[PDB]
């Protein structure tokens, strides 16, 4: 574990004087001991973490997503949505159907790579919560190297999971999209 | 241990990958559940009318019969299900499949290979070595011509265009 | 082969030949290809599979 009783790891305490969870142990990565309201207890880590993992993810992917989104609109998607961002986009494009292929694809791979994976994983199997084997370009050979990125890809995919919540919830209360959003910044000048 | 062709999957026990074009690929797992002789020759028989439909798609289009009208694919269907002719078509279809019945019976009790009715009527595969480069050969061409058929009906429907058409003109 | 060649015959009498080839509708062979993988069907299927 990168830096384990470093930066993660049983010495580590997020919530100090406060006993690190019974069931949060060492081996977990990105576990800083912090399960206030103890889960961990009722609920299999296993499946703990493929959540974790798949939602920083998506999560990833949806922030860019939205910041892409107020830059680079593709053209014909552009020209077909006619500049609408985030919620409404959804609401046009799932007209388009762009949103009801992606439905369609995602939950193709869900059912042939997502539920039989963790079905073996709780059974029991070699592969690691989250582990698909993904990387074409096999970027970190080192076990080390890989640590440290398993840590960033939990952690870079929390802010993740906090953001698009920000980027959403700043956009439903006022209008602007978050490159928008930032620009603009009181935001209540506007409702926009 | 792990299929390649699925690596964070594990491999599916009985495609041990003696059957050609086995890759452990079967991640819901109906191998586990039937008897996978039963599937490969229903893969097989699947796979080879879609072979079939694949080619006279096409060669429909490029050439339709002088004695008949000229029919895209698809709107011969409802042409022939009154013409006569598909009856003829459907009613020969299913002569051969009750012997194909006797042959399923015989493969439940391991009298007959999976996808095999011994139809080498020129002998082409009769080489050890080659009857297997055949049999992986087919196994690919008929899974790919199973995707082919439905997105030629699919197309037609969506846009009505003959593949040959569509694709000249998207 | 053997010219004219009569069979013996000692197998179902005739009325239980009828009720053999009125099995062909009654009960047919075919849906007992989709049972289930009859030699135990991974009953010891391992967890990790
Ligand atoms: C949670 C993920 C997510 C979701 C739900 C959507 C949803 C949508 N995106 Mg996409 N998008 C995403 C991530 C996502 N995006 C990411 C990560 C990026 C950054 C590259 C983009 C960049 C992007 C652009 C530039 C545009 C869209 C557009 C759209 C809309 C139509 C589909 C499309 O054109 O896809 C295209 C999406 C991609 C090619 C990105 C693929 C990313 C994966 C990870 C590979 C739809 C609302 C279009 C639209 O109508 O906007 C106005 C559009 O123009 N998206
Ligand atoms: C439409 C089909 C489909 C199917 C069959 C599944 C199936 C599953 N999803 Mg879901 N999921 C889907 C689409 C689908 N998802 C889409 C389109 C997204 C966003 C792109 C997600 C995002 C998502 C997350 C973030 C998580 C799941 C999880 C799950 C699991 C429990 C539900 C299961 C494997 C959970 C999981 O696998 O972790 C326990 C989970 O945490 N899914
Ligand atoms: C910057 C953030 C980040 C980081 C540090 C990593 C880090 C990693 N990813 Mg990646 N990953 C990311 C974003 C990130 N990912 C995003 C946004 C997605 C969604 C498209 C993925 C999807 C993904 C998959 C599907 C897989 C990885 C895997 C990996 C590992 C090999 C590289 C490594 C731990 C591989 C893994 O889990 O190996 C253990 C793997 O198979 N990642
Ligand atoms: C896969 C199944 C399949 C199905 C359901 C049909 C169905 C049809 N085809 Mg045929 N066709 C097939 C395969 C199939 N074809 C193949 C493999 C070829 C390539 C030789 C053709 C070439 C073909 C032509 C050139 C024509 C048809 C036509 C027709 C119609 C009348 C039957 C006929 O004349 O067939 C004749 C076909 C054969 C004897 C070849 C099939 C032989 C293999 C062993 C089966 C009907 C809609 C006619 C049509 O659409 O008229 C409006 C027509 O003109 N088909
Ligand atoms: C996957 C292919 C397919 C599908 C979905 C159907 C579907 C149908 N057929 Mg069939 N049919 C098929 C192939 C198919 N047929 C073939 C290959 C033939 C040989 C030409 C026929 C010949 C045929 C006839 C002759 C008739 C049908 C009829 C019907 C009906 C139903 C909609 C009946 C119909 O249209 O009335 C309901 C009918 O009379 N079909
Ligand atoms: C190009 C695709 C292709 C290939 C590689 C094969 C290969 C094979 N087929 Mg054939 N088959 C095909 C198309 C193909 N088939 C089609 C379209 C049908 C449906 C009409 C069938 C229906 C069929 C049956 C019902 C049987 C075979 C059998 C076989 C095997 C022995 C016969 C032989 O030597 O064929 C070699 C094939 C070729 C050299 C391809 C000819 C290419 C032309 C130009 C098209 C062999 C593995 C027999 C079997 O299973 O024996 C083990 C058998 O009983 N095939
Ligand atoms: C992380 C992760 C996951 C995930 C995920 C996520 C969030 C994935 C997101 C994926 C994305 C955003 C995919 C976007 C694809 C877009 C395409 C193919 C566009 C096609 C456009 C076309 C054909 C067009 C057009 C046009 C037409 C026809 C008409 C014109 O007038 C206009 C126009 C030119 C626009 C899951 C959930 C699976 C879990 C897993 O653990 C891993
Ligand atoms: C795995 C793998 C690979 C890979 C890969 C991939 C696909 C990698 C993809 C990585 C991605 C998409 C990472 C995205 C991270 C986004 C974050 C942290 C967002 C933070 C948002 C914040 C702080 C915010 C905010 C905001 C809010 C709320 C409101 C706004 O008004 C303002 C603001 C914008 C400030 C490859 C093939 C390359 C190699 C390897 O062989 C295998
Ligand atoms: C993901 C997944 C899996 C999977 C899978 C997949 C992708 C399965 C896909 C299956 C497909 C695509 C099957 C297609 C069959 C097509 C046939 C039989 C066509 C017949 C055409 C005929 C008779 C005709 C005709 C005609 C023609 C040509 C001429 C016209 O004038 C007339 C007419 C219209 C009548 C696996 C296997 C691993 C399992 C796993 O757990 C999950
Ligand atoms: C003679 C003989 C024998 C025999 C035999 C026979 C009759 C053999 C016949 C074999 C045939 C007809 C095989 C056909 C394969 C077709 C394929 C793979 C097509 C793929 C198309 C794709 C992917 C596509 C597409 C597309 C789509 C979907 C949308 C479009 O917009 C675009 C595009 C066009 C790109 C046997 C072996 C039985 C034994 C005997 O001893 C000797
Ligand atoms: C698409 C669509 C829609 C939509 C939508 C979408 C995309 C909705 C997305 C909603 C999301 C992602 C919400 C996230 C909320 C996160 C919160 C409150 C986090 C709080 C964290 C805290 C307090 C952390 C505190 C902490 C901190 C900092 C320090 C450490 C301790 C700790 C406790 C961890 C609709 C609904 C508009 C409908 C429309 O028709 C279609
Ligand atoms: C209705 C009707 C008729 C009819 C009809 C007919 C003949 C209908 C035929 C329909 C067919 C053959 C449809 C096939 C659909 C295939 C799909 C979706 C495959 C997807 C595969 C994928 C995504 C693969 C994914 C993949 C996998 C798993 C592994 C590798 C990676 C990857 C490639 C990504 C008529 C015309 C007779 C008229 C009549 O009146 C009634």
């Amino acid at each position: 574990l990168y830096k384990d009783g470093i930066i993660q790891g049983l010495g580590v305490e997020a919530i100090p004087g406060a006993g690190r969870p019974a069931n949060l142990d060492g081996t977990l990565v990105g576990d800083v001991g912090f399960d206030p309201l103890g889960f961990s207890n009722w609920l299999d880590l296993r499946w703990a973490r493929e959540a974790e993992i798949k939602h920083g993810r998506v999560a990833m992917l949806a922030a860019t997503g939205m910041i892409v989104q107020d830059a680079y609109k593709f053209p014909g998607f552009e020209g077909e949505f006619g500049g609408a961002a985030m919620m409404k986009l959804h609401n046009l494009a799932v007209e388009q159907g762009a949103m009801q292929q992606l439905l369609l694809w995602l939950g193709l791979l869900e059912i042939i790579s997502g539920v039989p994976a963790i079905i073996q994983t709780l059974n029991g199997s070699e592969r690691q919560p989250g582990d698909f084997g993904f990387d074409p370009l096999n970027c970190g050979a080192n076990p080390d190297t890989l640590a440290r990125r398993q840590l960033t890809e939990l952690k870079n995919g929390r802010l993740a999971m906090i953001a698009v919540g920000g980027m959403v919830h700043h956009y439903l209360l006022v209008g602007r999209g978050p490159i928008e959003f930032i620009t603009n910044i009181p935001n209540f000048k506007n409702p926009l | 241990d792990f299929s390649a062709a699925v690596p964070f999957l594990k491999r599916p026990s009985n495609l041990d990958g003696t059957l050609a074009g086995d890759v452990g690929f079967d991640p819901l797992g109906f191998s586990d559940v039937f008897d996978l002789r039963v599937l490969r020759e229903a893969e097989l028989k699947h796979g080879r009318f879609a072979m079939l439909a694949v080619l006279g798609f096409l060669v429909q289009e490029v050439y339709t019969f002088p004695f008949f009208p000229k029919m895209a694919p698809v709107d011969a269907h409802d042409y022939f299900v009154t013409q006569g002719g598909g009856s003829q078509i459907i009613f020969w279809i299913s002569f051969v499949e009750i012997f194909g019945v006797v042959a399923l019976f015989e493969l439940i009790q391991g009298k007959r290979d999976a996808g095999d009715f011994a139809f080498d009527p020129l002998g082409l595969g009769k080489d050890e070595a080659t009857l297997a480069r055949y049999k992986v050969a087919e196994i690919k061409h008929a899974r790919l011509a199973m995707i082919a058929i439905g997105g030629f009906i699919h197309q037609f429907w969506v846009t009505k265009q003959t593949v040959l058409e569509q694709l000249g003109n998207f | 082969l053997y010219g004219k060649y009569a069979p013996e015959y000692d197998g179902p009498t005739f009325r239980e030949g009828l009720e053999y080839v009125l099995s062909f509708a009654w009960k047919p062979p075919i849906l007992i290809a989709w049972k289930p993988r009859a030699d135990l069907d991974r009953a010891m299927m391992d967890p990790a599979r």
